[PDB]
């Protein structure tokens, strides 16, 4: 069994508070075939200059996909 | 002679007949027929 | 079905390198890709990163070698041969 | 390394040892040993020893001489019908030594 | 793994000094033919 090292000492952890609606914005942004956006490379080998049809998984065309937001937390002035 | 003439499209045609058959060949070799591998000496080293 | 990750291991002397063999028909034994080839130089061509070269009929046609210099693969090339032959003199001639 | 030491455990207890990308050297290995019996189904033993394939698996354990013949995919015998079984589908290579 | 879930970030910034951060997309893979434009560099380029 590999070691992160010593456990956290407090048994008592940081409060969080839940706010979905202040994470909701809507930023779409679709993936692009045309711009090849989240294409994997083959990982077997490499084509150069050749048009090919290939199978591997792959997103949907025009996927908005879901967005997650990290914010910063409540603080004032010098305590969060 | 252009790609609109008619004429010159069937000299064009028949040289891409030509390529055509000479290209079915071709391909062929590197399909494989139900079979390991495409190459016949790749199946001899890794089968009994 | 198209990738063989674990392969035999293999010691080359020195001679057994792809440097100083192009030109020459030889079997290679790369990284666990075995064919008969001829082995030049060309202008690097594809990722580095993927040694492997391949082209749309997936046929190896290039590789990166360990030294760093891209090399252009082709098959070893067979000699075509007819015959020329008259029956009434019973004379043959070979074309090749 | 893992093979080399310690105690092999019984067949039914058999631990596994996989490698996915890694250069191999059976012959090595085989020196270590004295092998009195070499078997392999779907390939040559030879062939086993110089080709490449997508995964290895490896399963090492301490297996008498004298019940050979139970631990077999054609045997009945019950060790290799409870205590062992290698699928036939994939091509398997199996060595006393 | 049939389950994966995000985990959440929160910066502990002064109130006063404070940094927007980038939105992250997550796409699911499916298994698709598509196809694909290879560059002389071998990059893909576009898709289809």
């Amino acid at each position: 069994y590999v070691d992160v090292g010593p456990d956290s000492v407090k048994s008592a952890c940081i409060e969080v508070d839940i706010q979905q609606t202040f994470f909701d914005k809507t930023w779409p942004r679709p993936i692009d075939v045309s711009k090849a956006d989240g294409i994997i490379y083959p990982q077997g080998r490499t084509y150069s200059n050749i048009t090919i049809t290939y199978q591997g998984l792959f997103p949907y065309q025009g996927d908005h996909g879901d967005m997650y937001v990290y914010s910063a937390g409540h603080a004032t002035g010098t305590t969060p | 002679f252009t790609t609109t003439n008619e004429a010159f499209q069937k000299v064009q045609d028949a040289v891409n007949n030509n390529a055509q058959a000479l290209s079915k060949l071709a391909s062929e070799l590197s399909n494989t027929f139900g079979a390991i591998s495409a190459s016949i000496g790749d199946i001899i080293q890794r089968l009994d | 079905t198209d990738t063989n990750s674990v392969c035999p291991k293999l010691e080359f002397a020195n001679d057994t390198k792809i440097a100083s063999q192009l030109g020459n028909c030889v079997e290679y034994s790369l990284y666990g890709v075995s064919g008969r080839g001829v082995f030049q130089n060309c202008t690097a061509v594809g990722v580095r990163q993927q040694r492997f070269v391949y082209d749309a009929y997936q046929n190896l046609v290039g590789y990166y070698s360990d030294d760093g210099n891209y090399y252009c693969l082709r098959a070893c090339v067979s000699v075509p041969v007819s015959v020329i032959y008259d029956k009434e003199t019973k004379t043959h001639a070979t074309l090749f | 390394s893992p093979l080399l030491s310690g105690t092999p455990p019984q067949v039914y207890n058999f631990k596994r040892l996989v490698f996915t990308n890694c250069n191999y050297n059976l012959t090595k290995l085989l020196s270590l040993f004295s092998v009195n019996d070499f078997t392999c189904s779907q390939i040559s033993p030879a062939a086993i020893a110089s080709n490449c394939y997508s995964s290895l698996i490896l399963d090492y354990f301490s297996y008498p001489l004298s019940m050979k013949s139970d631990l077999s995919v054609s045997s009945a015998g019950p060790i290799s019908q409870f205590n062992y079984k290698q699928s036939f589908s994939n091509p398997t290579c199996l060595i006393l030594a | 793994i049939k389950y994966y879930s995000i985990i959440p970030h929160s910066i502990r910034s002064i109130q006063s000094d404070r940094k927007a951060w980038a939105a992250f997309y997550v796409y699911k893979l499916q298994p698709l033919t598509f196809l694909l434009d290879f560059s002389v560099d071998g990059y893909i380029r576009r898709a289809i």
